[PDB]
């Protein structure tokens, strides 16, 4: 069962990923909290098109176990947001990884601390919504992480 | 005293899988048990995905075979997670405020260089949770 | 300060089957769609309880052909268990862990009428709601 | 309740009873002979065949008054004499009573000997419902006060 996660004009969708059996609920419970956009970090196994049809814009952008976010892949990541809130004023951004407790929230928290909250904030928002979140290495590149921006 | 203590571990739950036809010898091995709740796992037994409740059997028969795995879509009975280091108090809001008075039983994983996970452990009851607040 | 009175389940609320209950498909259906684990049996007067039924009672039956309620209550033979309807929360927990049981038959006693007193029963309290009552808000 | 009561003081000892069927004879004489109980007196429920208990040496006496009367005086002699000669005649030993669910005359009965082997009332009252909570209503208290000892 997926988790909600506001903060001021942003709002994350962590989810889990469906079967093609369950895509219609799925993609439904998207509808529901009204998504304009997937990121796939994990889990890059199901048809992505009934999804991108029914208006949710799918990219799987994977990276490692365990690992902190390429450097890359947080520029999109942060200018996929930076846009999509500013365009779609409201909406949400979805992601999963495998149960959505490393990768991620590493990507969430990563938002959060470039929208100005303290590292530590940003963690304990995190772990309040869902604990166990991050293993040590991502905690770590998070704490070591300088927002500009 | 955390929920480990008061759980059932795994291998000593009863439970079925997904893909279960519930024929006569089936329908009778579920009620033989009697559980009030019974879990529905896929195919590695930690990992679950929905739950028999009883009621659900008695708008059975045993015709034809009728599979388990359509009942549980039925009425789509939510599965109630709790975590391992909940003390006993604690647990016993979250059947409160739940429907549910049985939960399975995550304990956290950072060990491995991977993400973490939730590791399934087993199973806690009402029954269990009181069964302990005597003792 | 509360009692058993409080925490209690009145009668004509309670799910209770007759003794002479035939156990056909369509009874033992309601009986899973009760799910009590603990199911009193009155004769003929629902305030009369008789002997209960436990859940896995059922389970070493099946519903042929229509066996009878009467004889599996004979089988087991369960005790059942009073508590007076003044008994505290607290007092009537000692008498749970006692027993075996996690359910009690309440009774007051009966001082109108010109007759010996007798013992009312006002229906059901269960060890659950107890518990229920010392979360307590 | 179907479990029975024992009430000792001195060299008195009452067992109070529920009447069994003929299904529970046995058991219920049984039972009896364990309390090592030498008379029944039935007051309600004489319902079953007596002798099979006297067979086995316990003396059955139908005393029967009704649901709200108080004992009749007869019966309180019958009773009195019972047990004065009974705890003289056998030192131990106990009487049985039943009515139907012996929180009525039966434990009357019961307080009338405590009384007259000087239980103050009130006393006896309590020391009965102490051991059958419920025992007496309204009409039979209003008789035990106003019953006066003197005798054995």
């Amino acid at each position: 069962a997926p988790v909600e996660i506001s903060y001021e004009n942003m709002r994350f969708l962590i989810t889990h990923n469906p079967t093609n059996a369950t895509l219609n609920k799925f993609t439904e419970e998207l509808k529901k909290y009204g998504v304009t956009t997937l990121v796939r970090v994990c889990d890059a196994t199901y048809d992505k098109a009934p999804v991108e049809k029914e208006g949710i814009h799918v990219l799987d952008w994977p990276f490692d176990d365990g690992a902190p976010p390429p450097n890359q892949i947080v520029d999109d990541w942060l200018n996929l947001l930076k846009t999509k809130f500013r365009e779609e004023p409201g909406c949400c951004v979805a992601v999963h990884c495998v149960a959505g407790l490393g990768r991620a929230p590493v990507l969430v928290a990563l938002a959060l601390i470039e929208c100005g909250m303290k590292y530590e904030d940003a963690v304990q928002f995190i772990r309040q919504k869902r604990r166990g979140a991050f293993n040590s290495k991502q905690l770590l590149y998070l704490e070591k992480y300088r927002p500009k921006m | 005293r955390t929920v480990e203590d008061v759980l059932t571990p795994l291998e000593d739950c009863f439970m079925l899988d997904s893909g279960t036809v519930l024929d006569f010898s089936v329908l009778a091995s579920i009620m033989q048990s009697g559980h009030t709740r019974i879990p529905v796992y896929e195919e590695e037994r930690s990992n679950i995905v929905d739950m028999l409740y009883l009621k659900d059997l008695a708008i059975v028969e045993p015709e034809d075979c009728t599979p388990l795995s359509t009942i549980t879509r039925f009425y789509n009975h939510p599965l109630h997670f709790v975590f391992n280091d909940t003390k006993l108090d604690a647990v016993l809001e979250e059947f409160k405020r739940g429907k549910s008075h049985l939960a399975i039983v995550q304990k956290v994983n950072n060990e491995g260089e991977g993400d973490p996970f939730y590791e399934v452990l087993g199973l806690v009851t009402l029954e269990d949770v009181i069964e302990e607040i005597i003792k």
